[PDB]
């Protein structure tokens, strides 16, 4: 049968004497029996749950335990390693912030060396849990996590994998493909303004690998979270490795790992960050190693992929967006670090550097031994009709406190490269390029909004960002395919130039509009600019059903708004005659030969007579949640076109459903329909299937339909951007400035 | 070789109670009383509750004229935390009292 240990070789290390002696592993989990018999060194066992047992009732902290240090049958990687055991978890995997803090406290106590957790949150807004990660990494604890098993979506993440500081494991498959269960994609903390930077930091085995069981033997399980203590061992084997110890911190342990990964072929970035663990490999990085400051990703490199992606799916070109990548700095000098001077643009002029300009934000002081670099890379005029590769270099310099040997005192100092390589295009036609709204998103973790498909009882929450690249990514991969230009809008809509965009695409928007913001899209849109919105369910009767207890705080939780804010939608449609309605419907249907499914989308209450709307009939999905009644309504109106009468103007497509572009659940996929739409709103084609259809019907004009209202006490305004935290009838802050960029 | 807050982000307490930036700690883990920026049992920041704005005073003011238990002390606990996830008072996270 398999062995996962020796599949990494680390019987070598074995051979030349290194077993994990005297290294302090935690292993956070649901415990560990009292006398097993495959491990030595159990140093201590400690409940931190409300169940009074240090028992593995599971066997989910046996396993895990088992792949580290485990000496019979399936070997660990550590056979000598100390562990810890602090049960945090019950049987059934349910935990509390207050366990893990108090338990946090107790590790720092005991000088632990190596932690894992391999079960983690979506929530990174628990800044109680995060601090004390910073805190725990800031006193030379080396955590490692798992990233999530919710793939093959991206947006997946899961916490604290996700920190800079931690390092995250995702899981293949013994053939080196990834695993499907896998989270992948950017972390979402810094949208909609900034960029997500890059995780998993590495991947390895999560299928089938054999462990401990509870009593004896070697059983198989699969996951992350398997893979996650496959880099545990690795890294408490890593640590005995070292001769002088105090080389190891947090930095440099992640950087040994980072340079040593193999990269998987034909796979993206953003799915495998460095690649696979290679455990000999990183051993002789470490074996000649010299405290330094790294950067992740090494190099930009936004031409030559799939290991790039997005960055690969379209070049850069004049009036674009900027193109910002959120590096990371590992300093494996210090805990405190510091950035001495303003990074540095070295342009080839002999390759074109000068037909770029980079601008550069970063932390103020690295810590914990780590930080970050945020580069935003923009076209200049010069290069406005050309076509061609730019390149160039930055060089960041890092400096630190003294170090112990150096009875001189000076500031320790390391200087790294990046270099930078971009394709320049001639900027396309407006008809061709696309604006994403990606500013008006409002997500879990920060507060409660419901999920987009009142039937996936299983995903309440709507959490993966609502992002082109994490789960409108194959919405994305088909548009660059059709030619259309995607970029994306982190700011206000008072924060761009209308007439660069030939459509702007607002798609399950949850965040209030400033009055500026609607005064200014409406005279874009008199002067040719198009709105496309697909919008989501809302109804207040709806989400009062949806309420349900939140075990994790111990607390009611009230739905903030809807699928999309429509009342807030409506009060930007009225500047031309259009809204919403507050129904829910779902159910099958077919427009021009093509099968469609609506999942839960809203319909539309009013629109202008001489549009063209195209009705359908569907199940009331309000009763069934309501009082679980069922009923059929045929002719809804579900998608309306519009022309502006105005020489010149725009177009406004209208449609209630987010769900049928959204990889999160997908049944069926409409990217047919977005295709025609585009073509419409782009070149003002109306398409026969959407004007010869049966379906058509008069459009309607609203008369004795109620509006929809914000709810009651709603508690948006303490999460939203636009609206001031006033405890009731919250009213939109000042519009903010633009956001600016320093160029170099 | 004096014993000190290995964590702090600017600030870091010894254990003879001083208070003192990162910039003038000795290499010898002690904080350079020679420096104005060092200060003895520094319990700026803090409430007469017992509670302070940063680890390193609170620290310190546990140490007003115990290393270990000062600095256990003084963290975040699960009794700094309601409903899990927010803490009681921010602005004071750090008790001594
Ligand atoms: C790249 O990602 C990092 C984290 O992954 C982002 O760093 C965060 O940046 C924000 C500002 O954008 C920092 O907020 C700070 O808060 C207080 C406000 O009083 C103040 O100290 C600063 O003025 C600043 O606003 C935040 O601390 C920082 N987080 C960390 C962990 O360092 C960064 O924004 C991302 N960059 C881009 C371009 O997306
Ligand atoms: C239904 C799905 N969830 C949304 C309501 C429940 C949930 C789960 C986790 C968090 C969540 O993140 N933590 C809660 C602690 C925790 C509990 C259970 C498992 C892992 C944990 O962490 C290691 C922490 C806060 C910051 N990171 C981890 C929060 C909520
Ligand atoms: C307060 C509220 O949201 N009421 C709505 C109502 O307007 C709508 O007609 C009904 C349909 O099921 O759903 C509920
Ligand atoms: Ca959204």
């Amino acid at each position: 049968p398999r062995q996962v240990a020796q599949t990494l070789q680390a019987d070598v290390l074995w051979q030349m004497g290194y077993t994990g002696a005297n290294v302090r592993v935690a292993v956070f989990d649901t415990g560990l029996s009292e006398k097993h018999p495959h491990f030595k060194n159990v140093k201590e066992r400690t409940n931190w749950t409300n169940e009074r047992t240090l028992d593995d009732g599971l066997g989910h902290g046996t396993f895990v335990a088992g792949v580290i240090a485990s000496m019979r049958e399936c070997q660990g990687f550590a056979p000598d390693a100390e562990l810890h055991i602090f049960r945090v978890f019950t049987n059934n995997q349910v935990s509390y912030t207050s366990w893990f803090l108090d338990a946090f406290n107790y590790a720092i106590l005991k000088k632990i060396d190596v932690l894992n957790l391999s079960i983690g949150g979506p929530d990174f807004m628990d800044h109680p849990f995060v601090d004390k990660v910073w805190e725990l990494t800031a006193n030379n604890v080396i955590m490692v996590s798992a990233i999530g098993n919710d793939g093959p979506l991206y947006g997946t993440l899961n916490n604290p994998a996700d920190q800079m500081d931690v390092i995250g494991v995702g899981g293949i498959d013994f053939e080196d493909n990834i695993a499907r269960f896998s989270s992948r994609g950017m972390t979402t903390w810094e949208l909609p303004g900034g960029y997500g930077r890059m995780k998993p930091d590495i991947v390895t085995y999560g299928a089938g690998v054999r462990g401990s069981g509870v009593k004896g033997g070697c059983r198989a399980l699969s996951g992350t979270s398997v893979a996650s203590p496959v880099v545990a061992g690795a890294v408490t084997l890593l640590v005995s490795t070292v001769q002088k110890r105090e080389l190891v911190n947090p930095a440099s342990m992640k950087q040994a790992l980072i340079a040593s990964a193999r990269r998987l072929p034909g796979v993206n970035m953003f799915e495998q960050g460095h690649g696979k663990l290679d455990l000999l490999r990183a051993y002789q990085i470490l074996n000649s190693y010299k405290p330094q400051a790294s950067l992740s990703p090494s190099y930009i490199d936004l031409t030559e992929c799939p290991y790039m992606w997005p960055y690969c799916s379209q070049p850069i070109y004049y009036g674009g967006m900027p193109t910002v990548v959120n590096v990371t700095i590992l300093n494996g000098m210090g805990v405190t670090g510091r950035i001495v001077d303003k990074p540095d643009w070295q342009p080839y002029l002999p390759q074109n550097g000068d037909n770029i300009e980079v601008a550069f934000s970063y932390s103020s002081v690295l810590w914990p031994w780590s930080g970050y670099l945020a580069i935003s890379i923009s076209v200049t005029k010069k290069a406005a009709s050309w076509e061609g590769i730019a390149q160039g270099h930055v060089m960041i310099t890092v400096a630190s406190p003294a170090e112990t040997e150096s009875k001189n005192g000076a500031e320790q100092t390391s200087t790294v490269k990046l270099p930078i390589k971009v394709k320049i295009i001639p900027t396309p036609p407006r008809s061709k390029r696309v604006l994403w709204d990606q500013y008006h998103n409002l997500r879990y973790p920060p507060g409660y909004f419901p999920r987009d498909n009142l039937r996936m009882k299983n995903d309440p929450l709507d959490w993966n960002g609502d992002h082109i690249h994490t789960n409108f990514r194959d919405m994305y991969q088909h548009l660059r395919s059709m030619g259309y230009f995607v970029e994306v809008l982190g700011a206000p809509f008072t924060c761009f130039d209308a007439s660069q965009y030939g459509t702007l695409l607002m798609v399950d928007s949850e965040e209030e509009y400033f009055p500026e913001e609607i005064a200014k899209l409406r005279r874009d849109v008199d002067n040719g600019l198009s709105l496309v919105i697909f919008s989501d369910w809302y109804n207040t009767s709806v989400m009062r059903k949806v309420k349900f207890y939140d075990e994790n705080t111990r607390q009611w939780w009230m739905p903030d708004t809807g699928g999309a804010n429509i009342p807030a939608l409506n009060e930007l449609l009225s500047v031309w005659n259009m809204g919403f309605s507050d129904g829910l419907y779902e159910g099958e249907f077919t427009l021009a030969n093509h099968d469609m499914y609506y999942a839960s989308g809203c319909s539309i209450a009013k629109f202008p007579e001489d549009g063209v709307v195209i009705t359908q009939t569907f199940k009331d999905q309000g009763l069934e949640v309501l009082k679980q009644e069922t009923a059929v309504v045929e002719n809804v109106p579900i998608l309306g076109l519009y022309q502006i009468p105005a020489e010149g103007g725009g177009r406004i497509v209208l449609y209630g459903d987010s769900n049928c572009l959204d990889d999160s659940h997908r049944q069926k996929d409409c990217f047919w329909l977005l295709d025609a739409l585009l073509q419409y709103t782009s070149y003002g084609v109306t398409p026969p299937s959407l004007s010869h259809s049966g379906n058509r019907q008069r459009p309607p004009s609203g008369a004795g339909s109620v509006t929809p209202e914000r709810m009651e006490g709603n508690h948006l305004h303490r999460y939203s951007k636009v609206l001031e935290a006033h405890l009731g009838d919250p009213k939109p802050r000042p519009l903010p400035a633009c956001p600016r960029l320093s160029w170099a | 070789q004096c014993r000190n807050s290995i964590q702090g982000k600017h600030l870091i307490t010894d254990e003879l109670g001083y208070v003192c930036e990162r910039k003038d700690l000795l290499v010898n883990g002690c904080c350079n009383v020679n420096v104005p920026s060092t200060k003895q049992y520094c319990c700026d920041g803090c409430w007469p509750n017992g509670c302070c704005s940063a680890y390193e005073y609170c620290v310190s003011c546990c140490l007003q004229p115990h290393f270990e238990l000062c600095l256990a002390k003084c963290r975040t606990s699960s009794q700094s935390v309601q409903h899990e996830n927010t803490y009681r008072d921010p602005i004071a996270k750090y008790c001594y009292g």
